């Protein structure tokens, strides 16, 4: 009872939502050849590098920070 | 990850560190103890922890998961696979953030430059 | 001749296609079972269907 | 390899050799003691039991080879 | 062999088959090396939620009695 | 006739079943497994003969 | 205040399974036996734990089953050497006192875990995160000094290289987020625009075709006559790329006494 | 070596023969003693350790193979 009202933090929503958009960018994702090569993926890579310019800035020194409470592994 | 089919032993083996443990490649003789028939590709035996993956699978397309999963010949390789993917998945990581911990990595033992040496 | 199916290729031009299956056609070593062919293979009769691992109903069940 | 196990399947058929042989040894054996039997039958017991001692040698020669032969068919 | 099921995912082990002869079947495996870094890199993109949520803190104060579990000798 | 008759014609043939990979090969194709072959598998067994100490040009 | 039973107990719907590994007809005929009279049986042992009573695990004849060990090749000789191979046989054989000693751990996994700091030097850590983020840095000198103090120093060497690590696997992260973000030569001036509307299952098995002649029924009506005139196609597009080929360059390893470099090994011996 | 391995775990099988002609040397050998005993039974215990005896001298000859056997399987 006193620490329900941390279920009410927008930071829950933040969390879930990142979750689905990682769930219909890897739906999204496709093969698109098999000549054995890299660009068998030519259009998932486009559709990932979104993902990842949608949550990061890819123009600084660090695009990945380190916060205590991120992921390392 | 391991882009390949065969890998280094001794690129998995600790420099500055007993060893204790390795990463051995898939064991073919377990695929041999299945008494029923199955069709098994030679191209997909060698790549780490699918082996024992796809025998799983035979295993419980024969069988069920309920007293006639339960034989050694199934149970092993439930077992093995389970643990390959565990121990291959703890290496990746070592092998990404401690590559300075495995034998043939130049930061276990690094080479000075020639400025260090007073020459 | 070459059969249509669901499954389709990956190549953009027709050309680059039937180069592909001029390709695979030209490794096909056909072995057939019968007698008075210029390809007979008593043994070593390669079959033409790929297996394809799959969980089974009792699997999944 | 494929070949290796074709091989080892057709020498499981050999051990069927001394199988015969075997038999044409049991009827040879029994062959005697039924003359020998017939010479002096007040010891009918004593050939008796050496007739059947012999047979058991046989079915030695046949365990041992059967044996070798589900070896070899598996190692 | 870190990314396991992504790898044997992306080579396509799911549904068919790998070409018989190691030229192509290598230079298979060898494709996907972008996908993985690329894969790895959006699961480091999580954001942060509050630690006090499925956890109670294990350095509050209240945690200091170092309590023992009380038994009973059958 | 002329695979008695000839010379290297048990060598091929031999150096071809015992190499263990190659004959791997041929048991996914007698499976259902089988695809085109570039220039440097169509030398597999060069590759083998060579290993030997084999005196094989034309890889 | 009945008893607690786990999930386990649900799906056999008993605490008394009697399944043994063991597959010869002995044992499985009297497990299904005293599988049976397990209600009223006084020589009843439980297999499926519950919160009231402990149970056994899985049965090997008359003895316990465990899997066999993952193979590993990691020994120790003692009269002379043995050369184990973890692969040449099924099950692990024994270890005798003066033949072989195997590594340890027959049933461990390769985890990483972390001591946990002393209290009072957590406490102090907690006291300067608060002070710093109410009052501020430069004002936190004096909590700042009860950490190098009462944290022993084992503590501060650990944290000095937690620091460390973490730059390591900050750069390591950002490397494969270059890698990644990497506009290659087949995908300049493409955007999420020249994207196609398709999705995981199109390029699966049933919508694209692998590289295997068997996959479907797309060669089986190939005759030897259409393959022929075939071979003659290929050779033909083979009289204009045939024309180049790389040239051979020299073997970095030609000296036997220098230190290989670790050249990608040929597909063929 | 695979090649080499198939007739090797053929020529293994081949160590059955003796133990068919062991087999019928044996079927031959207690024929003569069953036969012989009756004859002259005064030396019963005699002829028993001679027959067991020969009998020695057939085994002989099968371990003798199945050794030079698994020899050559391996050598
Ligand atoms: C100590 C004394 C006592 C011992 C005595 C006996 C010793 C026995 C042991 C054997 C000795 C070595 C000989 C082994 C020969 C190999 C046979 C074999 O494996 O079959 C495959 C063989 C070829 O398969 P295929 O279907 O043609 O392949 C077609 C594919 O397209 C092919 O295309 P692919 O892409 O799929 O490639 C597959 C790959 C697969 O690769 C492999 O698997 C390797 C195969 C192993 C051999 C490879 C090395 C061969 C090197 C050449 C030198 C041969 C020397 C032989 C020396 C003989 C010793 C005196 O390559 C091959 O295909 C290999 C071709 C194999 C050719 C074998 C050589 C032919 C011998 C020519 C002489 C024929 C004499 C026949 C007389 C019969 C009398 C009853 O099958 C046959 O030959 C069929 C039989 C012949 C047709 C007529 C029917 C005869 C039926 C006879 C019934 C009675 C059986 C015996 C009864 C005995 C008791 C009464």
């Amino acid at each position: 009872k006193q620490n329900e009202y941390l279920l009410e933090h927008e930071d829950v929503k933040r969390y879930v939502w990142w979750y689905e958009d990682l769930k219909e960018t890897l739906a999204r994702v496709h093969r698109q050849a098999n000549n054995h090569k890299a660009c068998d993926f030519k259009d998932s890579e486009i559709i990932l590098q979104d993902f990842i310019r949608r949550y990061t800035n890819p123009k600084d020194n660090l695009p990945i920070k380190f916060h205590p409470q991120g992921q390392t592994f | 990850t391991i882009f390949a089919e065969t890998w280094e032993a001794s690129e998995y083996q600790y420099r500055n560190k007993a060893n204790l443990k390795t990463l051995p490649v898939n064991h073919l003789g377990k695929l041999a103890e299945l008494k029923f028939d199955f069709v098994e590709y030679k191209a997909h035996q060698l790549i780490a922890c699918h082996l024992y993956e796809r025998m799983t699978i035979h295993c419980m397309n024969q069988y069920g998961l309920f007293k006639d999963f339960y034989r050694p010949e199934c149970l092993d390789a439930q077992y093995y696979f389970k643990t390959c993917v565990e121990l291959n998945a703890a290496y990746g990581i070592q092998k990404k953030f401690f590559p300075e911990h495995f034998v043939g990595s130049p930061y276990a033992r690094p080479v000075p430059q020639f400025q260090q040496l007073g020459l | 001749p070459v059969k249509e199916g669901q499954a389709k290729l990956w190549f953009s031009t027709k050309e680059e296609a039937d180069a592909y299956d001029d390709k695979m056609i030209s490794n096909i070593e056909l072995k057939s079972q019968d007698y008075e062919d210029e390809n007979f293979s008593p043994v070593f009769n390669r079959k033409t269907q790929e297996y394809f691992l799959e969980p089974s109903e009792k699997f999944k069940s | 390899m494929l070949l290796v196990k074709a091989v080892k399947v057709l020498v499981m058929g050999g051990c069927m050799l001394p199988i015969a042989f075997g038999a044409l040894g049991t009827g040879v054996l029994f062959a005697g003691f039924n003359v020998a039997l017939s010479r002096n039958p007040e010891e009918t017991e004593s050939l008796f039991n050496n007739t059947l001692m012999g047979f058991a040698l046989i079915e030695t020669f046949i365990f041992m080879s059967i044996g070798l032969g589900f070896f070899v068919l598996f190692a | 062999m870190d990314n396991y099921f992504t790898a044997i995912t992306l080579l396509g082990l799911r549904d068919q088959n790998l070409p018989p002869f190691k030229d192509a079947r290598l230079q298979r495996y060898k494709s996907i090396k972008k996908m993985i870094d690329l894969i790895e890199t959006t699961t480091k993109l999580a954001p942060p939620m509050p630690v006090e949520l499925f956890m109670l803190n294990p350095t509050d104060p209240e945690w200091d009695d170092d309590m023992t579990y009380p038994t009973i000798t059958h | 006739m002329a695979f008695l008759s000839g010379s290297a014609t048990y060598d091929q043939l031999a150096d071809y079943a015992s190499y263990n990979h190659a004959m791997d090969v041929n048991q996914d194709q007698q499976a259902g497994l089988d695809s085109w072959m570039s220039e440097k598998d169509k030398n597999m067994v060069k590759y083998y003969q060579r290993s030997l100490g084999k005196k094989v040009e034309g890889i | 205040k009945a008893p607690g039973q786990i999930y386990a107990y649900d799906i056999h719907n008993t605490h008394y399974p009697y399944v043994n590994i063991k597959q010869d007809s002995q044992t499985q005929l009297l497990a299904s036996f005293r599988r049976s009279i397990a209600s009223i049986n006084p020589f009843s042992y439980r297999q499926v734990p519950s919160q009231d009573r402990a149970a056994f695990g899985l049965r090997w004849g008359n003895a316990w089953y465990a899997p066999n060990p993952y193979p590993n090749g990691i020994h120790f000789d003692r009269v002379f050497p043995t050369h184990y191979d973890p692969l040449a046989e099924t099950n692990r054989t024994k270890a005798n006192l003066q033949l072989i000693k195997y590594a340890p751990g027959n049933y461990s996994t390769l985890v990483v875990t972390s001591e946990k700091l002393p209290r009072p030097c957590i406490r102090t850590i907690q006291n300067y995160r608060r002070c710093q983020m109410v009052n501020g840095t430069e004002k936190c000198n004096s909590e700042a000094q009860d950490i190098l103090a009462i944290c022993p120093n084992w503590a501060l060497d650990h944290m000095k290289e937690k620091v460390r690590f973490y730059t390591k696997a900050l750069a390591i992260n950002n490397q494969t987020y270059i890698r990644a973000m990497q506009v290659e030569e087949y995908n300049q001036g493409r955007t999420v625009a020249d994207v196609a509307p398709k999705t995981w299952i199109h390029g699966t098995r049933q919508h694209l075709r692998p590289d295997t002649m068997w996959a479907d029924d797309r060669y089986t009506n190939i005759t030897q006559t259409e393959i022929n005139e075939a071979i003659k196609r290929v050779e033909a597009r083979k009289a204009r790329e045939h024309e180049k080929k790389p040239v051979e360059q020299a073997n970095v390893n030609a000296n036997t006494g220098e230190q290989p470099v670790r050249v990608e090994k040929s597909l063929y011996p």
